[PDB]
């Protein structure tokens, strides 16, 4: 009944710095391990000074030396503090094959140190990127090996997705095409998070034009604390991750949900507002709070899972269930009859010390499905197609053995995958 | 993880001499050998340039190559020369005549193994080799001759390391020699096929930059190079120091090089302003991106607005905010989309370091690649054709005896070199 | 009295462009042991036909909820029908590919036509076997039927002796190992494991003029310095070419241990002289640049080591820069960048140059190696529109 974290790449390591800070805030945990009364991400020492069940992967020495010399360094154990010699330097080819074969036998060894400790392991999550070569290559190697090692667990991926307008490196579409096709081959569930619409939340819900990668991920980190950390706790109708396998995803490969978070309240907006149930349920169906550049009106709704926080009465929700069914402009699918899975737990979300959001009595992490992402799938693909036409930036990965037959493979079957979102509302 | 430095030439030895003056200022460094910094990042990532033994000294990873005594004598006689140790100064007592056909060919050959062993003295003692930094000339012979012969050997020693060099483009405006279009054109024959990259810095713009855009009086070699020395140190900051978007030099080698022959680049410094203009200016993210578009702040004498940008690196220094950073970068992309290339959608690569250099609170480093950097080549190549018709002063090199089959081919190198920007220019 | 007699203009830049030959992997002591039992036969997906020279691979077409590669087929069809000039298979013998490709060219290059032969395909496929081959089971192998080297060397003492003219056999073997140039026809006394003297005078020797000599008389023609031609009066002296084949760098990989690691440019020069009936001596010089290539190693599939990594990548970089020539030739771009790879500077002579050449497509037969063949079918489909202009060679008085 436990769960593991994995931090791959410069993106995925920095995600957990706010996530585990919230997880220390889940139980009042100081940098020693002080907590009363819980084992999901936790092993326990003799002193009761609990340790995370996390995996640190850095081919640089750089990013972990921020962590294991800064704060919260005593909670992480040098069992977990697994760094490397040299980065792939945004190379999918070196992150997968060349530099990836160097530290992989140490990290898999730490799994047998820790997955042996798990009393009935539920699964794990993987934190990585789509653009960085550590977060793309090492993800492509490890997830295939974990399918060999644990083919009967949960393979979650909370994967940052690049904007088709705001990008930081050139080969970011050139990375994720080769990455995700082998990821669709193996992974259980993969998310997409775009900082494009997170900036839209920073300016229209947070109303602040000055973000850091902390506050761009504390928003993401507050989701994951509501995704899984509440599932050990008991509310009205508690859910676990096994109630999403054939349930959330009605097919073997449709496993790409869309996560929203409705109450995003700057601290002054506690008084031009009076929160209720039906307000934030309507706030879940804004195209301006999708957290990814997408518009659900042009797509459909195959599923909609309402995962709640705090003081929630279901009879009040049954109004808000029946509300948006009546207030729809959604073009609901033909194949799902009505299935809108209800998740109501007890705990309100927690206030980040030094954060931006306000103390709300209730919070929704809504997982939905659409073909609006199938457009936003193809938008980064059109960035990828023009580089292959000129055959630019091609000498870095052929020199580590990545063939052009992969690019007719990975792109065209990703383009074939985008055609399979269209196959939702065809036969009726 | 460690970066090796080589210096050559009457300029590049002094250009490098100004550079470690900056790096000593970077970390709180005594000339004698004691630590006087206070930042932990000065102390935590020592190993990128530095070497340690016993003796309470600062002992360099600096191998310095010359054939003149009095150049590096005056380096040693001046300050930041006693910051070296005399286990490094490998040189000869023979005038090269400022000739490419001697330092590459005859007189440098008497000094090859006395340098490459000292390379092996360092590279075998290095923990993790990552950088082979070279600083030299392309106008004289010690910089051009002795520079190219090392790259024929160190790449043979290390085929899988990073070969960067800071090669000074000659200026048609201000010079004293005559055979200046020989030291460049013949160095091109080796810098293309054996270096992973090189920069293209010309004094011809630098006389305009310090005088006009910085409001100074006389462009001095102590300050024309001081402008270069800050842009030298700005390259590998995210390698050295922590950043949100830590970009490797190999990442900089990946994303700025779509084709492995177009590895010619141009630096750019973002607060290029005078002294009195501080009280007439606030310093912002649009203020730093303002000089991305400026033609005069291009340190090579090239109009960026003539050609079109191939790739652009934005290397930032300071506590910034990304939505301000990314959108202002996006605003410039929306402003001058005609000055870019189409098949690269993300025309500008960002790179954010978390610490600005001291004295500044916001700083950045423009590193662009445009289709008008080829212009400085067409100055020297047509000169090189004019030197070939009369074969004027060929009686300094005919005794050396470098072939015409070399010299037709260095132009044939140059003809294929320039004209392929213009495939993808328009 | 008079009608119009309308006329049309011409283009003499050349229509004799290129030959594209597809001889693939096949008949071995080991390969039909495993391909035909268990998997479908000699062209399982591919459907070999030789007359129209068409071939069309597939995979199993099923309703995939994420549609895989090669699900482009229909109710009953063949797809990606890459027809070529002549496609050959396992039954193509050494004399058969001689009879169609090599032999009738070897009577056309006797008068001054020039050629360049190279192969292209996936690693471990038979690039070495097509070029080098092996001498057959004879008590005396009197230049027996083998790869394209000794069988043309059999023709070398045949048709230059059938001409009964003043000929001069000239052969120079140059390695291309990590884009360097190494002779193996040399004395190689520094190469072999020998003991230098106690007073060492030459422990290293840079001597060969290994630099390109651009003459710019025509365009594309390659000149190097200090080449060592081979003058043999019979086929017994061909064992020093076997010494070059012996000392050529090979690799022991998981994909293939018989795969050669490096590759070589081995030129031919049949310096044949005879006087014409006008009173004019005719320097008939044919050139047959017998260039073997190494394998496009899937380095993740072989699982190579660190010393094998920079070897396999630069082989892959050589084949990648080769493909950088192919798209530039067919789009007709102005400054085709030969100058990155020196092998492409060696391929200035026929890729965009003047004289003839051919391409060999030794590609794999396995079902897991079909999209690997597509990276070769990427450039084999592009291989046709390569502009050339052949010419003979003579001597003026
Ligand atoms: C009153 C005062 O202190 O003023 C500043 C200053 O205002 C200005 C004018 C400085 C000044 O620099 C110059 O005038 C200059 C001229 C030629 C070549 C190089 C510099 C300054 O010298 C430069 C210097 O800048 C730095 O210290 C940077 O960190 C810089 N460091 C050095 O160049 C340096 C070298 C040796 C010893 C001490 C400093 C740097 C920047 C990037 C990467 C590495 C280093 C400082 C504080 C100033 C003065 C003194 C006027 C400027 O330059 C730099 C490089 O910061 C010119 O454009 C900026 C704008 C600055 O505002
Ligand atoms: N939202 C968010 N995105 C990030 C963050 N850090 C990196 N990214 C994204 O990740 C991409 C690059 O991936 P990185 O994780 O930085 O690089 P990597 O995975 O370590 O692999 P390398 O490129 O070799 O360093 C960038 O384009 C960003 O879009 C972060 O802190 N927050
Ligand atoms: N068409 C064919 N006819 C006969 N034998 C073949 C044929 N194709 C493959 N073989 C056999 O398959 C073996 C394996 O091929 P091999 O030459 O070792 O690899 P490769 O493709 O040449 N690699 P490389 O040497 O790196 O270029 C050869 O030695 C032949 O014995
Ligand atoms: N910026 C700068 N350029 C210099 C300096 N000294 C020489 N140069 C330039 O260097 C070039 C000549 O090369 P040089 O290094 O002097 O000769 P070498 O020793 O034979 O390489 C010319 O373009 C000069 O303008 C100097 O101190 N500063
Ligand atoms: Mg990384
Ligand atoms: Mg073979």
């Amino acid at each position: 009944r436990e769960c593991i974290s994995i931090h791959v790449g410069q993106a995925g390591v920095q995600i957990g710095n706010a996530c585990w800070e919230l997880y220390c805030l889940e139980h009042g945990i100081q940098p020693d391990g002080q907590m009363p009364s819980f084992n999901t991400f936790f092993s326990e020492t003799g002193a009761g000074k609990h340790v995370p069940r996390a995996v640190f992967v850095d081919l640089e020495p750089t990013v972990i030396d921020e962590v294991r010399t800064g704060t919260y360094r005593q909670l992480f154990h040098p069992e977990q503090l697994i760094t490397g010699k040299e980065d792939a330097a945004n190379n999918y080819a070196r992150g997968h094959y060349t530099i990836g074969k160097e530290i992989i036998d140490l990290v898999l060894d730490r799994i047998r140190k820790l997955a042996d400790q798990c009393t009935g392991l539920q699964g794990f999550s993987v934190f990585h990127s789509f653009g960085g070569g550590t977060g793309s290559g090492f993800t492509s190697l490890l997830m295939e090996r974990l399918s060999v090692d644990y083919g009967k667990k949960s393979k979650l991926e909370f994967s940052i997705y690049p904007a088709p307008q705001v990008s930081t490196a050139v080969v970011e579409p050139y990375n994720s095409i080769l990455t995700t096709h082998t990821t669709l081959e193996h992974s259980d569930c993969a998310f997409m998070v775009d900082n494009e619409a997170i900036y839209d939340i920073c300016r229209r819900n947070l109303d602040i034009e000055r973000p850091t990668y902390t506050n761009l991920n504390r928003l993401i980190g507050q989701i994951v604390s509501s995704i899984t950390a509440s599932l050990r706790f008991d509310g009205a109708l508690n859910v676990d991750l096994t109630e999403f396998q054939t349930n959330l995803v009605p097919y073997p490969r449709g496993h790409f949900p869309l996560a929203t978070y409705a109450p995003v309240i700057s601290a002054e907006k506690a008084y031009h507002e009076q929160l209720s149930v039906a307000e934030i349920t309507n706030a879940c169906f804004e195209p301006a709070n999708q957290m990814v550049k997408c518009d659900p009106r042009h797509g459909k709704y195959m599923a909609c899972c309402l995962l709640y926080r705090g003081d929630v009465v279901p009879k009040d929700v049954n109004a808000a269930i029946a509300t948006i069914k009546t207030k729809r402009t959604i073009q609901f699918v033909d194949w799902c009859p009505t299935g809108f899975k209800v998740g109501i737990n007890y705990e309100p979300p927690t206030v980040v010390p030094g954060g931006d959001l306000a103390k709300v009595q209730r919070a929704v992490c809504m997982l939905s499905n659409t073909t609006a992402i199938a457009e936003a799938w193809a938008r980064l693909d059109h960035k990828f197609d023009l580089m292959y036409a000129k055959r630019a930036f091609v000498h870095w990965y052929v020199g580590e053995g990545m063939e052009e037959g992969e690019f007719s493979e990975a792109r065209e079957d990703m383009a074939a995958l985008e055609k399979d979102y269209e196959e939702v509302g065809v036969d009726s | 993880r460690e970066i090796v430095h080589i210096q050559a030439g009457q300029c590049g030895n002094q250009i490098g001499a100004k550079f470690w003056e900056v790096i000593s200022d970077e970390h709180g460094i005594d000339p004698t050998g004691s630590y006087h910094g206070d930042s932990d990042l000065q102390l935590e990532r020592i190993n990128v340039y530095y070497n340690e033994a016993a003796g309470n000294k600062y002992v360099p990873r600096a191998i310095l190559v010359d054939l003149e005594p009095g150049t590096m004598d005056s380096v040693r006689s001046g300050p930041f020369g006693q910051i070296f140790r005399p286990d490094n100064f490998v040189f000869g007592q023979s005038g090269a005549g400022n000739n490419w056909a001697k330092g590459h060919y005859t007189e440098g050959a008497e000094l090859v193994d006395s340098v490459l062993d000292v390379v092996r003295k360092e590279s075998e003692s290095c923990d993790c080799l990552q950088g082979f930094q070279l600083t030299h000339s392309l106008g004289g012979g010690t910089g051009s001759g002795m520079g190219t012969l090392l790259i024929s050997k160190i790449r043979e020693e290390y085929p899988d390391r990073i070969m960067n060099t800071f090669s000074v483009v000659p200026s048609p405006k201000v010079s004293d020699t005559v055979v200046e279009p020989y030291n460049a054109t013949l160095s091109v024959h080796q810098l293309v096929e054996n270096t992973d990259e090189t920069y293209c810095i010309d004094n011809e713009a630098l006389y305009d930059i310090c005088f006009r855009t910085l409001k100074l009086t006389t462009p001095t070699y102590g300050d024309l190079n001081h402008l270069v020395s800050a842009t030298m140190s700005g390259v590998t900051t995210c390698l050295r120091f922590p950043g949100q978007l830590n970009a490797d030099l190999r990442k900089l080698a990946v994303n700025m090089v779509p084709f492995p022959r177009l590895h010619f680049f141009m630096p750019g410094f973002a607060p290029l302003t005078s002294r009195g203009s501080q009280q007439y200016r606030a310093l912002t993210v649009p203020e730093l991106t303002q000089q991305m578009f400026d033609a005069k702040n291009m340190m090579a004498a090239c109009d960026p607005r003539h050609g079109r940008y191939l790739t652009v690196a934005a290397v930032f220094r300071g506590r910034m905010s990304m939505k301000e950073v990314d959108e202002q970068m996006l605003n410039v992309q929306n402003k001058n989309s005609s000055y870019f290339v189409e098949w690269i959608p993300n025309n500008v690569k960002t790179a954010v370091c978390d610490i600005p250099p001291r004295g500044l609170k916001m700083s950045a480093t423009f590193i662009g690649n445009s289709t008008a950097i080829q212009e400085l080549f067409k100055r020297i190549s047509e000169q090189f054709t004019a030197m070939f018709r009369r074969k004027a002063f060929l009686h300094w090199y005919t005794g050396e005896g470098m072939d015409e089959m070399e010299f037709t081919e260095a132009e044939s190198n140059m003809n294929d070199l320039v004209s392929e920007y213009q495939q993808y220019q328009d | 009295n008079n009608s119009n007699e309308l006329d049309r203009k011409r283009s003499d830049a050349g229509e004799s462009n290129i030959q594209v030959v597809v001889r693939v992997r096949g008949q071995a002591p080991n390969e039909p042991k495993r391909t035909a039992p268990g998997i479908l036969t000699t062209s399982g997906p591919r459907c070999q036909q030789i007359d129209v020279a068409i071939e069309a691979p597939q995979v199993s077409s099923s309703s995939a909820i994420a549609s895989t590669s090669n699900l482009v087929q229909e109710s009953a069809t063949r797809q990606k029908s890459y027809h070529f000039d002549q496609v050959f298979g396992p039954e193509a013998d050494q004399g058969m590919v001689y009879q169609d490709v090599v032999g009738p060219i070897l009577e056309e290059v006797m008068s001054g036509y020039n050629c360049t032969i190279f192969a292209y395909g996936q690693t471990g496929t038979g690039k070495t076997h097509t070029m080098e081959g092996d001498l057959t089971s004879q008590m005396g192998t009197y230049s027996s039927e083998a790869g394209i080297i000794p069988r043309s060397l059999y023709r070398l003492f045949h048709t230059l002796e059938l001409s009964k003219e003043d000929y001069s056999v000239k052969a120079t073997f140059i390695e291309l190992y990590n884009e360097e140039l190494r002779d193996l026809l040399s004395i190689d006394s520094s190469t072999s494991s020998a003991e230098p003297s106690s007073s060492a005078t030459a422990t290293k020797e840079p001597q060969h003029a290994l630099r390109m000599y651009d003459d710019a008389r025509g365009k594309g023609v390659v000149i190097q310095g200090l080449e060592e031609v081979a003058l043999k009066d019979a086929a017994h002296g061909l064992s020093v070419l076997r010494r070059g084949s012996q000392k050529r760098q090979i690799a022991a990989t998981n994909c293939n241990e018989q795969s050669s690691r490096s590759h070589s440019v081995f030129t031919m020069t049949v310096f044949i002289k005879d006087k014409g009936s006008r009173g004019e001596d005719v320097l008939k010089i044919g050139k047959l640049n017998l260039v073997d290539l190494a394998g496009s190693e899937n380095i993740g599939r072989s699982g190579a080591e660190n010393k094998r990594a920079r070897e396999a990548g630069m082989i892959n970089q050589s084949l990648l820069t080769l493909g950088r020539v192919i798209n530039a030739l067919v789009e007709k771009n102005s400054h085709i960048p030969y100058r990155e790879s020196k092998l492409t500077r060696l391929l200035q002579e026929s890729l965009g140059g003047r004289t003839k050449t051919c391409i060999i497509a030794t590609v794999s037969q396995e079902r897991a190696n079909i999209e690997e063949t597509l990276s070769t079918l990427d450039y084999a489909l592009r291989a046709k529109s390569i502009k050339n202009r052949p010419e003979l060679n003579t001597r003026m008085t």
